[PDB]
């Protein structure tokens, strides 16, 4: 599952930035 | 109170702290007060007989030098205020940015706060554990390193306690047993001696002031009782307790004994590391071991009643939460509460101060209870008093104020953020700022010099600065940590008040640790695991209170307490052993290096008269 | 089901057990089956090559003789069925008299039941602890008494594992270190050898029946692989694991090492008592220590899925709870369910049997998972499989059946008392009665004699009776204890069914322990604390379920779980040490007596080749 | 059988209560007594 | 526990087993009498 | 089916009482001999 | 409090017999 | 002061997130990697 | 933690303290201007 | 009472601005010198 986790981690980083940008402003 | 009462109270508490620092700057420069303000240097033997510059000076000593100068317990304690800033500074910032849809925002923030707090605690626990291990490895020889305290030595019809102990250890620890000292009940003798000292002070007082015949007669009568008692305690077999201090040839052997079960009955021949001889609370060694269970039960009941009855003082303080309650309680204030300025000053400071006064004697009571319970060391007694004080604050200061408030839990909490804010400014900010003046020691110091001093040598006894006060300091920090964690998701404006407290307290105590306080015992930060546990409890309490206020999404709210506890167990497994187990390899290294360094050490001579009750020495 | 289905099912399960006992009485008297039914006596070397009288005979051996004959673990296990009768007989009686105003009656009964259960458990824990201590004191010399297993020996660039271990122990345990044996990864070699044995059995089979050339070729090819592998595993440095078995001159020293932290890093140089050499699960010693954390996490996830997916088989069985579900699932039964008698037989037995079949392979799965996790001894693997099985039964057999029932919790529970009753009669009563026939060993025994025996010596290998099955037996008893405690306050007619089970199981297993089962390891009842803990968990679960059904008086209902846990902590403090700590005095007494008795024992010769992987020996 | 059996139980069962009550009374007395 | 348990078993079987068994006897006879 | 069903009803109607008495006594006697 | 506990224990024994007699019959 | 301060915080605060995210990613990778 | 904390303190005081302090200055002046 | 109240209002109205500026600068300068 290394091939799925690596890009999943990248998707989660973007998900965090988006959710927090929405909460922040 | 309201926002302008917070504003006015802050202006006054800031100005008050400033004034206290001005007074301090003046008093500390008068040479007759050096023996009070620089007491640590006199105790070390390193000192002979704007105005806020003491702040930068307090910060100049490197932590490693402070550890050797003041001690490790003093340094670790101070680091708790630092822990507070590390945990809350980013919480105050994020809570403001995000909280100052909403349901989920609050859940996410609860996780962000819990994770950050746990992360910071994990790192702190690792750091303290490393400091403890290095400190102990480098620690100078001291009798407890080779000694264990044996309790509940079973009775025997024919053999004395001394014979039973010597035999047991020669048989079960044949290679390293060196010597032992049996515990004696000399409490009557010790009390007579202390009474004699008090009588002597009165006689010296009246002689300097010149009733003389009266005090001389009391001295002769007590001296006769002391002489008679010494003969009886020494030759009375009932003065011997079934306990002993057992010393070994090596640290390795003492570690083995201290960490293992000795007999098949787990309640007999109990072994624990001995306290350093100056950390022994000699009076409680006279308590028969088996009574300790009953004594603790009685004190749990007494604690219940203390907590219960104290609700009344709390309710009183909450009555004073409004101006009407203030004038009803104190009708003489009516003439000055129409004035807008004074209304704010009284509304702010009065309930803050009233609560602080009611709680003023609480730690004396808790220390008495702790002594009743039978702990045999000073360090253990302070840790238990801190424990009970913490519980008391959780129930009587925090929950009871919130509940009483509603009477005059979810909604009840936000309504009291203002109360806690003015309380923090009075108890916290103004509080530590006044502690640096240290007026009580000035007063007692000068009264002793004026009336109880016959010789200059007596001036070295007048100089008793006390210590940091783990049992009264730690519970205050923990209360503020709880308020921070509870209010951070609901009323974030509370947090800047605790951040100022932690920062101010850090600088004031760093100063006092360097120049004023002594250290009564060195436990090498053995208390850390309790500090850690209390923070974890505070996280769980905040999470449960949030469920009540926010509402139930339940799997998220439930997981927070579960995950927080799982973190705690990880830490107990990984870091706690640095505080509760002494590796055999570490013991062996100290033994090896010591032998090589001091090849002619007479260890038996060193340890043979250690742990002899001071009244006999 | 209804009362007449319980009546009919009981009549049939009683008659069925009776018939099984008749068949047993016949089979056990045929001399060609003695090697199956009296296998324990052949293993001991004490035996050469109405009809229910075996019951009285099973009861004639005194417990002390059974401990020496069968072993302590076998005796302690059997005493669990006795524990069940002690706990429930008075509950069944009082529940009937009182429960067969109401709100409070149920609360009082919950306390009466909890207190009795805790009292009985306290007394049992004391009893088992005393048996363990006496058993160990009298135990014959065995290599593990002097040996500890060291795990996670840290790496070194220059030194080998053997050198690191020898050095560490000579330095830190200089007086008693005797010898060590480094752990080798010989898993490939061991598998090749086992495969060769299987191939040899096939060759012997075909030779007796007379494909011969085929099996000879496989034997020669594998023999070549085995020879090559022996050279590589012996001289390959990567076959050496950072672990070792370390032996000491005395039991006292091994006890010190096993019970203490060796280095400052709590995760390195880990020491635990070694398993007896025949209890070592050699395959898992090849697992790098650090991977164990990940392996356990994966298995917790796999367990979740097993528990989750198994809900479907449970739901199926609950569908079959009604006659309509039965004919829909099995339409071919319609022609015989109009008949009142058969309707009751099918309604009773069918869902009982269906559940028993679905769960038939569950313990094999759980044992596989336990092995994956990396436990290094047989006794540890069985204890973990028992643990997981217990949780599985709590969720999938008990709660899932109750919930699924409602779908087709308070009300849901009373509605299933009948289901659990017919389940107990099929799984419990008929179950143990059939186990005594022990048909699987008869079949395999006779097939081996018919086709795989070339010499009479092979008949001693055909005789492998197995053991009591702690991992499959303990979870059944615990499920019935939970059902008893849960249903006792609501549907007391369940309890007589478990009382018959405990009584029948006791007599059947006492017989099998004496005449049939071997014992693979002797853990001296080390499992007891887990048995105790599971009963406590069952009490808490019952108390919480009662709150839901009865309703909330909350302080009484809350106190029950609190008081139950407080009891548990008392017991952990007072009795658990007999199972988890080895007193130094006890170790010293064995060492002293052994030396006096056998003054010329060559201990190093005895221990030097112990713990050598069997593939090399 | 039940009416008579339940009464038999009441008496058989009650038979063991009196001495249990006495043991509990003493256990409390002794637990606290060790205090002095 | 063992001695008291054994007495209870002996007393049950000596005195209450008879009427309990009689009720089972009747229940079985009646069930079959009413079938088919 | 009927041959059996009648045989069963008859067994119980005429022979169960004797069988039940034998079983009843056997149990009481068994427990009386264990200790 | 020995003077109160002893008779309290006696009162409790009677309280138990009464409560259970009421539950039992 | 608050509008500008809050933006300053967003950037100052965000500055430390990117590398934290990278450390967390690696921590997971290594935790599971030790399995093989 | 210490190095990053120290930078944040220096940055706050160097850049945001001025406007934060100005608001306090105004609030105090206004409060007194409106009393009595 | 009035003497004081007027003195306070006047102090703040005329001298607070200068005092506040001195305090403001002192703080910034203090932190700038600590490390
Ligand atoms: C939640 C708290 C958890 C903490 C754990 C604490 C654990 C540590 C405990 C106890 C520690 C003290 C140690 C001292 C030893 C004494 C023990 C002994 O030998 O006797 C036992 C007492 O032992 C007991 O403690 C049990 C008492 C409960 C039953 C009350 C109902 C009354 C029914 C009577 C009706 C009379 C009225 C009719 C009159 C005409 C004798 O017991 P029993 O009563 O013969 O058997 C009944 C059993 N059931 C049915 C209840 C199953
Ligand atoms: C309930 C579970 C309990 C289990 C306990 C587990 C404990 C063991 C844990 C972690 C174990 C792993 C060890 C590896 C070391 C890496 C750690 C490191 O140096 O960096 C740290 C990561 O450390 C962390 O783990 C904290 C992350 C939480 C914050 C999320 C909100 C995002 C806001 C960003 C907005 C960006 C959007 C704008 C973009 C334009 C850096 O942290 P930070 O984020 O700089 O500081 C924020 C602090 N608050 C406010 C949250 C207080
Ligand atoms: C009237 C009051 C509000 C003025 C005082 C404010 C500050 C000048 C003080 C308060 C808290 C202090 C801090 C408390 C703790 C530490 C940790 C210390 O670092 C270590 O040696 C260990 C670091 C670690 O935890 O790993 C160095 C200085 C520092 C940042 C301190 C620098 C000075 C600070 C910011
Ligand atoms: C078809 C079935 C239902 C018939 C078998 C019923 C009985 C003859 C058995 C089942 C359980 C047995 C009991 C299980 C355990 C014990 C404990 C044992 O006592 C001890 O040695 C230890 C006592 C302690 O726990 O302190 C003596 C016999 C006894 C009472 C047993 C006697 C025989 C009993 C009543
Ligand atoms: C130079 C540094 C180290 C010391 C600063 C001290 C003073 C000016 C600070 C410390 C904490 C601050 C308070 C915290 C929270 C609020 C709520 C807001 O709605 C109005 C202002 C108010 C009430 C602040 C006023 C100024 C304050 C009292
Ligand atoms: C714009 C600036 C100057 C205003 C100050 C407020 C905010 C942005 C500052 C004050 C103190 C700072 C923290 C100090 C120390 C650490 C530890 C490190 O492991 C992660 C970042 C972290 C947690 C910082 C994040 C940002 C922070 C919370
Ligand atoms: C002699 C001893 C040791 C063995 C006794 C075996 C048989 C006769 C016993 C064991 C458990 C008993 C059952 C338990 C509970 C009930 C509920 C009641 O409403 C009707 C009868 C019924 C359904 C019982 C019938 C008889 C029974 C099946
Ligand atoms: C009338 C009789 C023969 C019918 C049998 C049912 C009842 C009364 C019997 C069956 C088994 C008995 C129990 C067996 C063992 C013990 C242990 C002792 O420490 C207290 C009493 C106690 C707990 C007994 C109480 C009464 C009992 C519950
Ligand atoms: C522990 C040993 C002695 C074996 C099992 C004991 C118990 C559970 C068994 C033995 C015989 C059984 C009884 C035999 C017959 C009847 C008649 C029926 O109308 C109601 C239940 C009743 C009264 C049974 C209840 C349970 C019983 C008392
Ligand atoms: C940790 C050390 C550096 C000391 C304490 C730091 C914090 C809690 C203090 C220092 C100075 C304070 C600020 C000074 C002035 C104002 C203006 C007012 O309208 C709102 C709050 C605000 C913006 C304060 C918030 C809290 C503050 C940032
Ligand atoms: C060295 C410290 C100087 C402090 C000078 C200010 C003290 C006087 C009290 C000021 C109260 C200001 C209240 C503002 C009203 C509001 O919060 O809206
Ligand atoms: C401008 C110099 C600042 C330093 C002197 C300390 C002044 C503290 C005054 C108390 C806080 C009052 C602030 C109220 C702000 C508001 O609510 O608008
Ligand atoms: C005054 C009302 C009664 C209730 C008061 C609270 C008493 C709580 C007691 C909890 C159990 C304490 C167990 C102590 C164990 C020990 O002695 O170490
Ligand atoms: C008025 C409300 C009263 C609430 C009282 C709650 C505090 C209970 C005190 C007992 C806590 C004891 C916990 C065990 C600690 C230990 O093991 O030493
Ligand atoms: C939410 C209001 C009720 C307050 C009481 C909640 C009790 C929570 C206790 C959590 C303790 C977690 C363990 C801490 C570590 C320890 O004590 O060993
Ligand atoms: C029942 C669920 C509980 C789950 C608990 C999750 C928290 C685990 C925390 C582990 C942090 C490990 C980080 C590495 C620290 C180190 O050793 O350097
Ligand atoms: C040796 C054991 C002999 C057993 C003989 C009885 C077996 C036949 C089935 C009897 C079922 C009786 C059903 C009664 C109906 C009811 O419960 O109301
Ligand atoms: C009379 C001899 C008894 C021994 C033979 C076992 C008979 C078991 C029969 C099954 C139980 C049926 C009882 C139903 C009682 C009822 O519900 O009235
Ligand atoms: C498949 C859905 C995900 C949830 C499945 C349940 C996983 C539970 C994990 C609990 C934490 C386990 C901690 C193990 C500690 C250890 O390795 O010893
Ligand atoms: C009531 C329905 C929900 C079922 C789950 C309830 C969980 C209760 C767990 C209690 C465990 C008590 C401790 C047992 C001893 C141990 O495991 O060490
Ligand atoms: C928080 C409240 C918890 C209270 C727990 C109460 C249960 C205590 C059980 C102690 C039983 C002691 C009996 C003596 C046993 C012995 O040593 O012989």
């Amino acid at each position: 599952f290394a091939k799925f986790w690596d890009p999943a981690a990248e998707k989660l980083k973007e998900a965090v930035k988006d959710y927090f940008a929405k909460l922040w402003d | 109170a309201t926002l302008q009462d917070i504003g006015v109270s802050a202006g006054i508490n800031i100005l008050s702290a400033f004034v206290f620092f001005i007074i301090f700057a003046v008093l500390r420069l008068q040479p007759f007060n050096d023996r009070v303000y620089f007491s640590k240097w006199y105790l070390k033997g390193l000192r002979s007989s704007k105005f806020l510059n003491w702040m930068p000076e307090a910060l100049k000593m490197p932590e490693p030098e402070l550890i050797d100068h003041a001690g490790l317990d003093s340094v670790v304690y101070l680091r708790i205020y630092w822990l507070g800033l590390k945990i809350f500074t980013p919480i105050a910032v994020l809570a403001w940015a995000v909280l100052v849809m909403r349901f989920w925002t609050h859940i996410v923030m609860a996780y962000a706060f819990t994770i950050w707090t746990c992360y910071v605690l994990m790192k702190e626990y690792e750091t303290i554990a490393n400091m403890r291990l290095q400190f102990v490895a480098s620690e100078a020889r001291r009798p407890d390193q080779f000694t264990v305290l044996v309790r509940n030595v079973p009775p025997d019809a024919d053999e004395s306690v001394s014979e039973l102990v010597e035999h047991f250890f020669l048989v079960n620890h044949p290679d390293h047993y060196l010597t032992h000292q049996v515990v004696c009940n000399a409490n009557k003798l010790a009390d007579l001696v202390k009474k004699k000292k008090k009588l002597q002070n009165w006689l010296d007082y009246y002689q300097l002031k010149y009733a003389i015949e009266h005090y001389i007669a009391e001295i002769d009568k007590i001296s006769k009782e002391i002489s008679k008692e010494r003969e009886e305690v020494v030759n009375d077999p009932k003065a011997i307790m079934p306990a002993a201090f057992v010393s070994f040839k090596t640290r390795w052997a003492a570690a083995v004994c201290a960490q293992t079960q000795q007999t098949r009955n787990p309640t007999q021949w109990l072994t624990e590391w001995a306290p350093e001889p100056r950390d022994v609370f000699w009076s409680n060694l006279a308590i028969p071991y088996v009574s300790l269970t009953v004594r603790r039960l009685i004190m749990h009941v007494a604690f219940f009643f203390l907590t219960f009855f104290f609700i009344v003082p709390i309710a009183f303080v909450q009555s004073l939460a409004t101006i009407e309650g203030i004038v009803k309680a104190a009708p003489f204030l009516k003439f000055i509460v129409d004035d807008k300025f004074m209304k704010s000053v009284i509304q702010g400071f009065l309930p803050g101060i009233a609560l602080k006064l009611f709680l003023a004697f609480l730690p004396s009571i808790l220390m008495i209870m702790s002594k009743f319970e039978g702990f045999t060391s000073i360090s253990s007694l302070e840790r238990r008093a801190a424990f009970r004080y913490y519980i008391f604050n959780l129930v009587n200061v925090f929950l009871a104020s919130v509940i009483a408030g509603a009477a005059f839990i979810g909604v009840a909490i936000p309504m009291k953020a203002t109360f806690f804010i003015t309380y923090i400014m009075v108890d916290g900010w103004a509080g530590v700022a006044g502690e640096i003046l240290m007026l009580k020691p000035l007063i007692m110091f000068h009264l002793k010099n004026a009336f109880l001093v016959k010789t200059d040598k007596d001036r070295e006894e007048a100089m008793d600065p006390g210590s940091i006060g783990f049992n009264t300091g730690e519970p205050r920090i923990q209360l503020y940590f709880l308020l921070g964690l509870v209010y951070a998701p609901v009323t974030p404006m509370l947090l800047p008040f605790i951040l100022v407290f932690f920062a101010l307290a850090y600088i004031v105590y760093r100063h006092q640790i360097i120049n004023v306080y002594n250290q009564e015992y060195e436990s090498a930060a053995a208390f850390w695991p309790d500090v850690h546990g209390r923070v974890i409890a505070a996280l769980v309490i905040s999470q449960l209170l949030l469920m009540g206020l926010l509402g139930t999404a339940a799997p998220f709210l439930i997981a927070l307490p579960v995950l927080t506890i799982g973190f705690h167990h990880f830490c107990k497994g990984r870091y706690e052993p640095a505080f509760i187990r002494y590796p055999l390899q570490e013991a062996m290294m100290k033994d090896t290096l010591e032998t090589a360094r001091e090849p002619n050490l007479n260890l038996k001579g060193y340890l043979q008269n250690a742990y002899v009750h001071p009244v006999f020495k």
